[PDB]
């Protein structure tokens, strides 16, 4: 029944950054994702984070402008999108990569179960 | 690039319909690491399928998946005017990434 | 008492595996057969790899 919570829709000028929020309801973080939506068009990858592995992975064409850390004290993980532009303009996500633990060993599961609700990006134009 | 599905599938009610999800062997065709989503227009996506056929707990059995090779496929039983969304497929990498799929937008007639 | 169990890592090595390409991993306590706490990890390409204890990696695994 955990659920994220993500910061609010930001409007942000071309060349700028921004930095959203995604805050696990409990009490420790867990693996984390994030995932862009543009208007009408498909989902995308942009990367994650581990904070149990100690390691953070993005796509090929995000790497060096996304930032993505985690604090295991607030369990919060940030989204930071550097030198936006126009084609930025979507819906950004974040999304637990989720593991299973029990007497016979720790499973991790390589799909999204939950999902945040959204953060609005929009982009001047 | 991305995973290979149709933009659309059209059926009538009750009738079941299968999705193809097409990857590479350094996604689809490399291990079972193969997701399926369920999107309403406007709403954050819901987990309908991980491994290649595990469903979680709530997901309704209709929905059901498979995999041969580098293709990945969503069938969808006895389909309901509220199965009507847009379904991805996803899938992990050798490059340690995700993978989405186009989107495959599923109506009802 | 009586242990019919044996260690069950021959070899070791402390290599840092990626999650996503992890299937399980087993933590075998120490004694019952074997003096030595045990990882066993099930990777997906069906390999079958032991990490030792306190190693950089699964050292804050322990934590959960």
């Amino acid at each position: 029944q955990v659920q994220l919570v993500q910061s609010g829709a930001e409007v942000k000028k071309p060349g700028s950054s921004v930095k959203v929020s995604c805050k696990a309801s409990g009490f420790s973080s867990y693996a984390i994702s994030w995932v862009r939506q543009a208007p009408g068009q498909g989902l995308e990858w942009m990367g994650g984070i581990i904070p149990i592995f100690g390691t953070a992975n993005y796509a090929q064409k995000f790497q060096g402008r996304v930032t993505i850390t985690a604090d295991e004290s607030t369990s919060t993980a940030y989204m930071e999108l550097s030198s936006l532009r126009s084609e930025d303009t979507a819906v950004y996500y974040c999304a637990r990569e989720p593991d299973y633990y029990d007497s016979s060993g720790y499973y991790p599961i390589d799909a999204f179960d939950i999902w945040g609700q959204g953060t609005t990006v929009t982009v001047s134009s | 690039s991305a995973l290979t599905q149709p933009a659309s599938v059209s059926a009538s009610p009750g009738q079941s319909i299968t999705i193809s999800c097409t990857g590479t062997s350094s996604d689809v065709g490399a291990y079972d690491w193969v997701s399926w989503y369920q999107q309403h227009p406007g709403k954050a996506p819901k987990l309908l399928i991980f491994d290649v056929n595990n469903r979680p707990s709530g997901v309704s059995h209709r929905f059901s998946g498979s995999k041969s090779g580098n293709t990945a496929s969503l069938t969808i039983s006895g389909l309901q005017a509220e199965d009507e969304a847009d379904y991805y497929c996803a899938s992990a990498t050798l490059l340690d990434t995700y993978v989405f799929g186009t989107g495959t937008k599923v109506t009802v007639l | 008492y009586y242990t019919s169990l044996r260690c069950r890592c021959v070899q070791e090595s402390s290599v840092f595996i990626p999650r996503r390409f992890i299937d399980r991993i087993q933590i075998l306590p120490r004694g019952n057969g074997c003096p030595r706490k045990e990882i066993i990890v099930w990777k997906k390409n069906k390999s079958i790899v032991c990490v030792d204890p306190q190693a950089e990696w699964i050292q804050r695994m322990m934590e959960v």
